[PDB]
RNA sequence: GUGAUCGGGUAGGCGGGCGUGCCGAUGGGGCGGAAGCCGGGCCGUGAGGUCCGGUGGACCCGUCGGUAUUGCGGAUCCUGCC
RNA sequence: CUUGGAUCACGGGGCAGGGAGUUCACCCGAGCGGCGAGGUUAAGGGGGUCAACCCCGAAGCCGCAGGGAAACCGACAGGUCCGCAGCCCGUAGGGCGAGGGACGGGGUGUGAAAGCGCCCGGAGUCGCUCGGGUGAGACCCGAAGCCGGUCGAUCUAGCCCGG
RNA sequence: GCCCCGGCGAGGCGCAGGCAGCCGUCGAACCGGGGAUGCCCGAAUGGGACCUCCCGCGGCUUGCCGCACUCCCAGUCGGGAGGGGGAACGCGGGGAAUUGAAACAUCUUAGUACCCGCAGGAAAAGAAAGCAAAAGCGAUGCCGUUAGUAGGGGCGACCGAAAGCGGCACAGGGCAAACUGAACCCCGGGCCGAAAGGUUCGGGGGAUGUGGUGUUGUAGGGCCCGCGGAGGAGCCCUGGGGGCGAAGCCGAAGUCCGCUGGAACGCGGCGCCGGAGAGGGUGAAAGCCCCGUAGGCGUAAGCCCCCGAGCUCCUGCGGUGUCCCUGAGUACCGUCGGUCGGAUAUCCGGCGGGAAGCUGGGAGGCAUCGGCUCCCAACCCUAAAUACGUCCCGAGACCGAUAGCGAACUAGUACCGUGAGGGAAAGCUGAAAAGCACCCCGGGAGGGGGGUGAAAAGAGCCUGAAGCCAGGCGGCGAUAGGAGGGUGCG
């Protein structure tokens, strides 16, 4: 069947912005994140705080191309960027001394994407 | 949302509508029988389907006990006891009397505490039954269990 | 009369098969200002013996007098308002009282006077 | 067709934020060259107006009279068999008045063509987006905005 | 930009478009002549659209989104006419 | 239709109008969207500018623990490796490496037991649309016949009464 | 089509546009309410039907009443009931086959189609000899779930619940017996009373029991004892007020100036109302010409509520017992047939056996023993929430005259069949008939001229397509060979 795309004008704008930002800076992580956001909806990523804490480390920077959910416990501090968040995830990340931000703000605070980790 | 078109609208002008020759979409012979006919008991049209996909559909295995006799217990794990530590403390289940901390066996009203999961804190648990692994992990965390 | 129906077919059916004690009302006509500032009434049901001014049609301007009312067809006749046949004989031209203005009232009946002192 | 509460409410909120924007309102078809603010907030004295003349004058001083006139002029006789079934006079849309508590403004403004009056505890998506086109010209009151500060939806 | 290594097609599967009736919106036309019918010009691979002249005498179209008793050359098809 | 139609194979005098994959209930999947270890309300109740609109209502169903005919018993929020994307060092290559693959450990049934089977390291649910399967007349037309209850001996067969 | 009471307020005499005439202002037609008359057949009924027509018997003065069958109360007279009809919904009985299982026989189709009987505006059910399980609920009935589950089945195809939980709606009363013993009911006539009701006379029944008391569960009631003596909740309308309630009534604002046009409801300009910009009509597209609309008034008889109104029919609380009472071919057991999810454990019926009966008896998913828990059958009544729509109001992403109901129309009509039964087609002049005066030809239907009209739209009537036919124009045309076409040049 014909795989259309996302129906959210804001997702589409973000995808275009990412591809153009990768062209500007001269990198790949943004184009990669673009094709992961453009992937069918019955397949989009869902990551949990157990996983973030397992494979993260104090001070790390993380980008999830999808949804972050609250199931587990975060012991240390992290900066997580995501499209959607849950109330519990915001709560738990803010506690522990962390940031729960967006990919727009990530591209502002870091254009080259140095040190960022993909978790899909 | 995505509202797509029905395909009879495109098959208008097809002369068969996707069914093949002009003789294939007639009746029950076309299906091999109405229903699950030909399943291997008395006839064998679809005996092949049966032995590939639906074995254990023909026969009898076991007995059932009556519902007036069945009682199903409630079970909680240490994972839950740890990840729900603030609600049970805020309301009811936990009684902080005379030291340590105390966990009571009546959140939902439960019988068995199973051992899946680590535990961080040290408590004193009172419930009808508790499992060996759970006992070990509690003891290690530095708590004690007293059966009722 | 109570006519509370947003269905054109019910409206039209009422108008066609209306009883005869309600057709006179539907046959109402307006009054002149010179009679409004005297009686304090804007319209009345039409009656033979009344004087009329035609405010619409080919006989626009003609002043006349009512000599015949027909309820079954919702029409009236006015002396002075006629056409000729191919023979040469004259016949009345039927009018609707929406296109007609009363300029002199026939009041020799107590019931018309009661109508007036009802709606003034 | 079933719909979930949360999606419904998210859509209602998006429609509110849309009507608060100047370019969407101008694109939907409304006359806004005289309107003063967009969004138009006004005192709670508008709840007790019960005469169409007074509301006419108030709308003239705000700047929505011309949208009411557009509504009246773009009312037209429809094409089809609907005229048999009634349902002629395809009518155009004018502005909304959103109100905390009605004290006469319904009687007052209900006849003007295209206008609608509604409370905040009864707000839906069709008052704000007719035809699935957001950006309806909307007049809020202080009471309504302070009730939204609570509801949020 | 690349295609010496793309350009036939029954059963069948997939993609995009033309046309018909009703609704919610938006923008327009009409007794200085609407729909329909006849003969012609232009665009269009095409399904089809639009204009000119005539006849006719009151309603009709476009874009966005929804809905459907939604498209005929055949059934020793049905009805009516020749 | 047929391996095979200009066929001495079937349908075919002309025009206009009508004329054939629908609806429900369950199941398998997808294209989107909402919430998310939880998701979702039904009957119904209250309010309103009264068939549109708004608020309440989680009873129940699915999910979070599985094995076993049953009694009954009751698990890895990461121990090792290989490694795609992407990141770091650089100038080819080398390092960490989510998701993915392979080991190891555990629960239970079976067995003296070892070993084997299912299962365990947190993603589901609620909706709109579409494709399909099963059942209902189930894309449209066509039987001979089977069953039930009423009508008929002005035809024709037989019998009686009177000619 | 006749009469009376009210409303409306001038014309009227059905679909149905004619000639001639009558009715009405002493209030019509029309609308609402109430009365009269009301042929024959038909349940059809005094007795009979080869033709919806005939034949009679008593009693009173041509006119009248009465006289079916089966039953109750009476009984020599009389008084009463039933019978037939009704779309769908309702209670009770009888009961197939096609079909599916890719054949078929048990199963399925199906307790279905159809048949027989009985009721109503709703019917049916309904007040635990129940549900359940260490806790408890508290009559029936309906919705949503429980659940395609428990469970049935050539264990195949397939069939298929309940309790509970969440809600709608809520309501409980009476007999039989024990103990008393005519203290009682009905009909007809008479006197009080406005009436609801009370008091006398004569008859019918009732000792084979009319009336009173009494009604249930770790028991209840009676008899005995003591003490106490709130049946007073309801019936009626001579009364005094209220609300609801017919036909109906009131209801704002432009017919302003120019142009087109046969006609403004149009195009330009200038104004007005609005608790009314819903809908329709009027010579074209109308908030302001008319009906109406938003919003207010008004109503008979009848139904109800507050009060005042006079008027009824038996009795509570507690003790104490070697007193009495508490529903029989019934509970139950075996067997046969049917039916159910009901399985060794559903319900109905026939046959053969058959109890105890308050120191009693039943249920608890095979039988039996013990324990514990729950209840008292074999007699009766009962609203509300529910189902339907031969009907009404009101609406519509429904059809728009080969569609939509079979019927937009003198349609279940014409017509067909001995009959049971079957079953069509058929809408539209124009704003106004102004529906073609008159002349010539024709036996005539008619043709030709003239006239009406904004336009013949001419009743054989809005628009008026194709196939078909005639004529006029253009091209080819009597030495000529292919499915009626394609490519190129003339």
């Amino acid at each position: 069947v014909k795989r259309t795309g996302p129906t959210d004008i804001n997702l589409r704008r973000l995808i275009r912005t990412l591809r153009k930002k990768s062209n500007e800076e001269g990198v790949k992580i943004w184009k990669d994140i673009a094709w992961r956001l453009e992937r069918p909806r019955r397949q989009r990523a869902e990551v949990n705080i157990s996983k973030i804490n397992r494979y993260t480390k104090e001070g790390d920077v993380v980008i999830v191309p999808g949804s972050v959910l609250g199931a587990g416990r975060l012991e240390h501090k992290v900066v997580v960027a995501a499209w959607k968040f849950s109330e519990a995830a915001r709560r738990k990340i803010i506690e522990a001394g962390g940031e729960a931000i967006s990919i727009e703000e990530l591209m502002e605070r870091n254009p080259k994407g140095s040190g960022v980790i993909i978790m899909e | 949302m995505i509202r797509r078109r029905k395909k009879v609208r495109k098959l208008r002008g097809s002369h068969t509508h996707g069914w093949g020759c002009k003789k294939k979409h007639r009746g029950g012979g076309s299906k091999g029988g109405r229903g699950m006919a030909g399943t291997g008991k008395r006839k064998d049209q679809k005996w092949t389907w049966t032995i590939k996909y639906a074995p254990d559909r023909l026969g009898k295995r076991g007995f059932h006990r009556p519902k007036a006799v069945q009682y199903i217990p409630k079970v909680i794990n240490l994972n839950d006891i740890d990840e729900n530590f603030e609600l049970f403390k805020d309301a009811g289940i936990i009684y902080e009397e005379d030291g340590k901390l105390v966990f009571d066996a009546t959140a939902l009203g439960v019988d068995k505490i199973l051992g899946t999961g680590k535990l961080t804190r040290a408590l004193v648990v009172k419930a009808y039954y508790v499992t060996p692994k759970a006992e070990e992990k509690i003891k290690a965390a530095g708590g004690e269990v007293l059966l009722a | 009369m109570k006519l509370d129906m947003k269905q054109p077919r019910k409206q039209r059916k009422f108008l066609y098969n209306a009883p005869l004690h309600l057709r006179g009302k539907i046959m109402s006509a307006p009054l002149s200002k010179e009679l409004r500032e005297k009686y304090g009434v804007r319209n009345l049901p039409i009656r033979v013996g009344d004087k009329v001014k035609v405010m619409r049609g080919d006989f626009k301007g003609v002043e006349g007098k009512v000599v015949e009312v027909d309820l079954r067809r919702y029409r009236i006749h006015v002396e002075g308002v006629t056409h000729k046949k191919t023979d040469g004989t004259e016949v009345f031209y039927p009018l609707h009282p929406s296109n007609v203005m009363i300029v002199e009232l026939n009041l020799e009946d107590e019931k018309r006077e009661k109508i007036i002192e009802r709606r003034a | 067709e079933d719909i979930n509460k949360k999606e419904r409410r998210l859509a209602i909120m998006s429609a509110i934020a849309a009507t608060a924007n100047y370019d969407l309102v101008r694109a939907r078809g409304h006359v806004v060259d005289n309107v003063v603010q967009i969004p138009l907030v006004v005192t709670d004295d508008l709840q007790k107006v019960f005469k169409t003349a007074q509301t006419r004058e108030i709308f003239k001083k705000l700047g929505v009279w011309d949208d009411i006139e557009r509504a009246k002029k773009n009312t037209k006789i429809r094409a089809g068999k609907g005229k048999m079934r009634g349902r002629r006079y395809k009518k155009a849309k004018g502005p909304l008045i959103v109100v905390a508590k009605n004290e006469g403004i319904v009687q007052g403004a209900r006849n003007h063509p295209g206008v609608d009056v509604v409370t905040v505890d009864n707000l839906g998506v069709e008052y704000l987006a007719p035809g699935t086109h957001p950006g309806r010209l909307t007049i809020w009151t202080k009471g309504a905005i302070e009730r939204l500060r609570e509801i949020y939806g």
